[PDB]
């Protein structure tokens, strides 16, 4: 298929209207981040030669 | 089959067929002794930076 980038969503503006929250949502989201790799060392003349 | 490294007995059960051993990265890790009927580990030899 062909994808879709979003549900469409038209926002109502007028000059004269504004939209207040009245409640709230305490969000908790994760975000993974890569800190380091594994430290590997290779001996060049035992690889190349043993 | 040439090579140096420390020979240990072994606890992997061989296949009367099957004489060498290899692990993921294609190196002989184990060995079947011609003359008695037995299965034997290569480790190899202890090394490592100084
Ligand atoms: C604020 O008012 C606007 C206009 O009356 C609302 O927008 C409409 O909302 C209905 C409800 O589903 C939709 O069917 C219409 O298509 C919307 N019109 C437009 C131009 O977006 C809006 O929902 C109201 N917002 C709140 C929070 O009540
Ligand atoms: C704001 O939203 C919260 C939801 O997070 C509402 O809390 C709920 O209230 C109902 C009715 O009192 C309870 O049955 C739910 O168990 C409540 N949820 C939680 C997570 O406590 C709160 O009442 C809303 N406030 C307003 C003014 O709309």
């Amino acid at each position: 298929y062909t994808m879709s980038l979003g549900a469409e969503n038209s926002v109502a503006y007028s000059n004269n209207s504004i939209a207040i929250p009245t409640n709230f949502t305490i969000s908790v989201t994760t975000e993974i981040l890569p800190v380091s790799m594994t430290k590997t060392s290779v001996d060049c003349t035992m690889y190349i030669c043993g | 089959l040439t090579g140096t490294g420390v020979l240990t007995e072994s606890n992997k059960k061989f296949l009367p067929f099957q004489q060498f051993g290899r692990d993921i990265a294609d190196t002989t890790d184990a060995v079947r002794d011609p003359q008695t009927l037995e299965i034997l580990d290569i480790t190899p030899c202890s090394f490592g930076g100084v």
